[PDB]
């Protein structure tokens, strides 16, 4: 409310979770938009856009896409969304190799984790944090987006749907079937995210379950008891699982400083009860000198 | 338990946000709150064919309840908004919702899947899809974490009488979810166990055992005429040992307030 006369469409941009999603321009203010088209001719309105649409519409934050209005119906829904840049993937394939600083992966992390918290604390888990569901604009600004896989949780949390989560960024804890999962997985994901801007190459790029697995053994070591209480008795541990030692830092992540590498491993660790919380790391000591740094124009 | 205060504080504020008019009732000149004590009964019998969660039940009370605030309905098509929202509701709390032509299914064929489809739009439309509203549930499931030690029969028990607060809008309509939920956690705690609303909820919600007496009163009586109310579905679920059969369990006959 809105209307559709006032917008014309500039490009296709893709596709999303759900839904397709497009370049606009508000003809009468000038803003450029994101209208995300997701057709209605296909048992009612889809439970994924249900979803979007009602958290969004809460998510009132600087680094959660904003939401500006739902334009329904001509069997046809359209949301329409603040227009930024450029999603994350895009940046990150357009970027020379020495394209991307560490002090603008910092302040973007950094970022990344107040949209996060503030998701947490109005009980909201993504579960799809990924490069391409990140969006940047040019004055340095990242923001979460496509909330499309996201839901609504309670305290405590119940069984939610199993996997969830693009592969290369599924925690530990989905691949091995646990009954409870909750705002860690969300966490795991980010962390891996920040391992790939690092070296800009994906921290964990597995085929299936199992090879995806076996890439986080390699590296973090194969998980026991006393790392992971409980981890053996978990509906897929196998006690067949291959045996690995857990990598130094210094080599996961060879540009990353002390800070850089203390934070990423408690992003990482194996037990979500342990894993940091994105309120508890905006105070790590590698946000200390954060500032916000622009990208290049690609 | 990083975020269990800050999502409290959010619910609580989003309750008042998401609260039906109290007096809606008065003002539809065609249906009455002994029409809707039959709806929500009816879609107890829904959650429980369809094996639902029972927060999808809250949900698609909340939004029958929020939908009538400003929609007047005839008694003819009041089941046909009950369907929509728990076709709503499903899809946004369900793993797997049922799909609409099982919606379909159980109205006995009154309506046809476009009406249904169609009812589900001007739902959405109407509640400007705001879906994600606090239930008592929601409530409920943070008291349970200040229990000692946890006791399955007190979780159940007050679940249950939560959920028979749905059934009459006259006096609940009236009572904030987090408010029932006190009503209903301090009512089980004491039926079971004799114990009462602990001062780690006093601290946590501000709400006393004497800010939720009028509740209480409520919830006492309506506890007490359970097994002679018209809707006994509710009564009926709790009996299955899922639930722990906490509806066959003795209402006290005095609170001692
Ligand atoms: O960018 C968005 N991405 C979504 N899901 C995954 C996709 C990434 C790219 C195409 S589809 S929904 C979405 C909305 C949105 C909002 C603002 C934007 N600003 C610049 C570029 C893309 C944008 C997309």
């Amino acid at each position: 409310p809105g209307s559709m006369e006032n917008f014309q469409k500039v490009e296709k941009i893709g596709e999303g979770t759900y839904g397709v999603v497009y370049k606009a321009r508000n003809k009468l203010t000038g803003e450029v938009v994101a209208l995300k088209k997701i057709r209605l001719d296909t048992e009612g309105v889809p439970s994924t856009a249900i979803r979007e649409i009602s958290l969004l519409k809460e998510l009132n934050h600087p680094n959660i896409v904003k939401l500006l209005d739902v334009i329904h119906t001509e069997n046809k829904l359209y949301l329409v969304f603040e227009f930024l840049h450029q999603d994350l993937k895009k940046f990150m394939d357009a970027s020379a190799l020495t394209g991307i600083p560490l002090p603008l992966i910092k302040s973007y992390l950094f970022q990344l984790l107040q949209g996060l918290a503030f998701c947490h604390s109005h009980r909201v888990l993504h579960r799809d944090l990924k490069p391409e569901n990140l969006l940047i604009n040019t004055e340095g600004a990242i923001k979460l987006a496509d909330f499309g896989l996201a839901r609504a949780f309670g305290v405590p949390v119940r069984t939610y749907t199993h996997e969830v989560v693009t592969l290369w960024y599924r925690a530990p804890e989905i691949l091995l079937g646990c009954k409870y999962y909750s705002t860690a997985v969300d966490i795991w994901s980010l962390g891996c995210i920040f391992a790939e801007m690092v070296t800009r190459r994906a921290l964990f790029p597995g085929d299936s379950e199992i090879d995806q697995l076996f890439r986080i053994f390699r590296t973090l070591g194969t998980p026991d008891e006393v790392v992971w209480p409980g981890v053996t008795s978990m509906p897929d541990y196998k006690p067949s699982f291959p045996k690995w030692a857990r990598q130094d830092f210094s080599k996961v992540v060879p540009p990353l400083d002390e800070d850089g590498r203390s934070l990423l491993s408690q992003m990482l660790h194996y037990d979500p009860n342990k894993r940091i919380s994105a309120k508890a790391a905006l105070a790590h000591p590698f946000f200390q000198d954060v500032t916000k740094p622009v990208p290049h124009l690609r | 338990p990083d975020y269990h205060e800050d999502i409290h504080t959010y619910l609580r504020e989003m309750e008042v946000k998401c609260k039906p008019k109290v007096g809606y009732m008065k003002k539809q000149p065609d249906i009455t709150n002994s029409m809707r004590a039959i709806l929500v009964d009816w879609l107890v019998e829904v959650g429980e064919e369809y094996k639902l969660q029972n927060e999808t039940l809250h949900l698609a009370v909340n939004y029958i309840d929020r939908f009538l605030s400003s929609m007047s309905v005839l008694r003819g098509k009041l089941q046909l908004v009950g369907t929509a929202a728990m076709l709503l509701a499903s899809k946004f709390e369900e793993i797997y919702p049922p799909e609409v032509a099982e919606f379909v299914y159980i109205t006995d064929d009154t309506y046809t899947k476009k009406q249904v489809l169609r009812m589900e739009h001007l739902v959405l439309k109407v509640l400007t899809f705001d879906l994600a509203a606090p239930t008592v549930n929601q409530f409920l499931t943070q008291y349970f974490l200040h229990q000692q030690p946890a006791n399955c029969k007190v979780e159940s028990l007050a679940m249950f009488l939560g959920e028979l607060s749905l059934i009459d809008a006259d006096p609940y309509l009236k009572y904030l979810p987090s408010v029932i939920a006190g009503a209903a956690f301090h009512l089980a705690l004491y039926t079971v166990t004799g114990q009462s609303w602990p001062e780690s909820l006093i601290r946590k919600t501000g709400y006393t055992l004497e800010s939720l007496k009028p509740c209480l009163m409520d919830l006492h009586q309506t506890y007490l005429k359970a097994p002679q109310h018209a809707q006994q579905s509710i009564r009926e679920k709790y009996k299955n040992s899922k639930y722990h059969g906490v509806s066959l369990l003795n209402p006290p006959e005095t609170l001692n307030l």
